[PDB]
Formats: structure tokens, sequence, C-alpha cells
């Protein structure tokens, strides 16, 4: 998915 | 000599997320309700420039990325509330809450009709601080430590990690202490002093997600929030009530 915050945790 | 021998704290120093600006159409209004809309888009910005942070912070990313999820998403009003209240501290003599260098709240706007309630809360913090003369140091460990305020009751996927993490930080701000001039018998009740603010800091909080909360799900008020915000937001306000939500005390008081 996507998660935005997730996702910033792995950028 | 030393500058060249990074320590925790002079580290916490750098990674500091550099100050905002609103972007604006200055002409700044009166609507209660445009404040509020602005000031979420700012604090959706506001919030990522944190998470940037708390990866760069010693120890951090070295917790379950499970566990590096919890901690920001029970924290983040609070590292907010606590960063809004410094700046707003060191920014003037006194009175107001600095958003952004381009974007003031002063004790006019602060009183139009619904905007009392919420602010008043975060003029707390700022009082605080400046009551209590908070050096930048010991403000650099207290947000870090207020990062790591709320773990949830069945713990951590990291607990042991957290634990240890956590104390690195009192043990640093106890430091900041000892520094802050040079006494003895004072360094107790200072390190009372502050770690009773970062038990009161819960409170706030509690305030401030009640009117986050209340306005975010209305559709009767229509509140715009960003979108990352947005889903933080729909993520806790299921668990911030059924009391999943551990909140470390300094006092049981
Ligand atoms: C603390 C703090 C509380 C939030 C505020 C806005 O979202 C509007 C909120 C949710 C308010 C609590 C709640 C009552 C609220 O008034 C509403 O319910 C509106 O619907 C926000 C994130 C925005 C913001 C933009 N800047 N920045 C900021 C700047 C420098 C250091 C720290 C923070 C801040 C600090 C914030």
């Amino acid at each position: 998915q996507k998660s935005l915050l997730q996702q910033l945790l792995t950028e | 000599l030393p500058q060249l021998t990074p320590t925790l704290v002079s580290l916490l120093e750098v990674i500091e997320p550099e100050v905002l600006y609103a972007g604006y159409d200055s002409s700044v209004p009166d609507s209660t309700w445009r404040i509020m809309t602005t000031l979420n888009m700012l604090g959706g910005r506001q919030v990522i420039a944190a998470v940037k942070w708390a990866k760069a912070i010693p120890g951090f990313r070295n917790l379950h990325l499970d566990d590096q999820m919890t901690l920001l998403q029970y924290s983040w009003m609070s590292l907010m509330a606590f960063a809004l209240g410094w700046r707003s501290y060191r920014q003037s003599s006194a009175n107001l809450l600095c958003f952004a260098p381009d974007l003031i709240i002063n004790e006019q706007r602060m009183t139009l009709p619904c905007m009392y309630d919420q602010c008043k809360h975060m003029l707390y913090v700022s009082s605080e601080l400046h009551r209590l003369q908070v050096s930048y140091e010991e403000y650099l460990c207290m947000k870090t430590l207020l990062l790591l305020s709320s773990v949830p009751k069945d713990g951590l996927k990291s607990q042991e990690l957290f634990d240890e993490i956590r104390m690195t930080y009192i043990k640093e701000l106890g430091k900041a202490i000892v520094k802050r001039e040079g006494n003895s018998s004072q360094n107790w009740q200072r390190f009372y002093q502050l770690t009773k603010l970062l038990d009161s800091m819960h409170e706030v909080v509690e305030n401030l997600l009640n009117y986050c909360f209340q306005t975010f799900l209305d559709k009767t008020m229509s509140i715009e929030f960003p979108e990352m915000l947005a889903e933080i937001i729909t993520n806790q306000i299921p668990k911030y009530s059924n009391g999943n939500i551990k909140k470390l005390l300094f006092h049981q008081k």
C-alpha cells in the first residue's frame, strides 16, 4: 500500500 | 578542540528541524474557521518535518518500524505543542503563539469567537517554559523524551531497546541541568520541576486532542485537514479511547 507515515519512515 | 567530538546533546541540536514558513496570503483573516484550516495545513508540514527529525534521533530507528509508528502517532500532538510553546517563548516578551515567522496569532486573533479555548492550552506550555527559564539544551532533551512518553498498554516489539533509549535521554537531560548554572541542591529540585512539566504535557495534549478529534469527525463544520495528518488521526482516535494507551509518568502525583 502506502500509508503516508509508514512510507516516510522508509523514505 | 571539543566541538569535533560529538555529544548526544550537540547532535540533538543539529537535527532540530529548521523553521517553516506558512506560505501565506498574509492578509491573514478573522474567521476562526480559516485560521484553523490554515493551521491544520501548516501542521501537516510541521509533522512531516518532525518525523524526519525522529529518524535522526540516535537509537530511534533501531526500534521495530512498528514501534516507530506507534510512537509518532501517540506523541505527535505533544511534539507539536512543545515546539510551538518553545518558539512562542523565545519569540516575544510574552502573549503570543508563533506558528511561523510569517504566521503569528496575537492577543487580538487569540480571542476571536472560538480561538481562546483552543489556544489557551498552547499558551500554557509557553508560559511554563518561561516560568522555569528552560535552557535550549534542557528543551532539546525534554522534547526527545516527549517522543518516548507513551507506549502501548501491551508494550512494544522492542521494549528492552526502548527502555535503554528512554533512560539515555533522561540522563542526557540530567546533564543539561548540571550544566545550566552549577548548584547541587537545586539540581534535585530542578529535575523534579522539569519532570513535572513533562508529566503535565500529557494533560495539555489531552485537551488539544479533543478539539482535534471533535473537529476532524464533525462534517457539520467541515474543517480541512491535510492527507497524512488525517490518516494519523483516523488511526489514533479508536485507540486513544479504549485505554490501549499508557502514559509514562515521572510522578504518580
Ligand atoms: C500544537 C498544535 C495544535 C493543533 C494545530 C492545528 O492543526 C489546529 C488544531 C488541530 C490544533 C489543536 C486543535 C485545538 C486545532 O486548533 C483544531 O482542532 C482545528 O480544527 C497545529 C498542528 C498546527 C500548527 C502549524 N504550526 N505549528 C507549529 C509551529 C512551530 C513549532 C510547532 C508547531 C502548529 C501546531 C499545532
